[PDB]
Order: structure tokens, then C-alpha cells, then sequence
């Protein structure tokens, strides 16, 4: 009964959340190599900054 | 943002050794100047006068 009530209540607000999460996740998901290269170079530069 | 930050970061990484050394060298130079700042400023003012 609790699962039925939760799905009944949260259904009308689910499609917009799915669409927004899909769009924002695909913003980064189609740039995986660029993001990882950015993280590596940022690791190098930030390590240089933090050590000094 | 990702593209331009990647460009700047790889440019910095290419000279990472020099970018690391210049911080320490600049700190040493500026500390050495600060330890004599008052005579240096007095001397500059006297030169101008």
C-alpha cells in the first residue's frame, strides 16, 4: 500500500525530473574524454598550486 | 568552458616545471625586497629628489 501511494503521489512530478536529469547528464556524458582530460590537467596544476 | 579551460590547463601543464619554479623564485625575490623595503623606498625617493 505504501509503494502504491508513493507511486500515485510522485508520478505527475516524475517526467519533468527525468527530462531535466537526462539533459544535464548528457551535457557531461557526451564530453567524457574532455572532462577526464580536464580533471587530469587540473590535478597537475592544482597540485602545483597547493604544494606552493 | 570545458574546451577553453582544457586549452589553458594544457598550456600551463606544458610549462609545469617553470610554472612551479616561478612561484618560489617570485616569493624569494619579493621577500628579499620586503626585508629592505624601507631603505629601498627611501633611496628611490632620494633619487627622485
Amino acid at each position: 500500500n505504501v509503494l502504491s501511494e508513493t507511486v500515485d503521489q510522485t508520478s505527475p512530478h516524475l517526467s519533468a525530473a527525468l527530462d531535466g536529469v537526462a539533459r544535464f547528464s548528457e551535457t557531461i556524458g557526451k564530453r567524457d574524454e574532455d572532462v577526464k582530460k580536464l580533471l587530469a590537467s587540473a590535478n597537475k596544476v592544482a597540485t602545483v598550486l597547493g604544494d606552493r | 568552458v570545458i574546451k577553453n579551460l582544457n586549452t589553458v590547463l594544457d598550456t600551463t601543464v606544458r610549462h609545469q616545471k617553470q610554472f612551479d619554479e616561478t612561484l618560489v623564485n617570485f616569493e624569494t625575490l619579493i621577500t628579499g625586497l620586503k626585508n629592505r623595503a624601507d631603505p629601498i623606498a627611501t633611496s628611490v625617493a632620494d633619487i627622485s629628489d
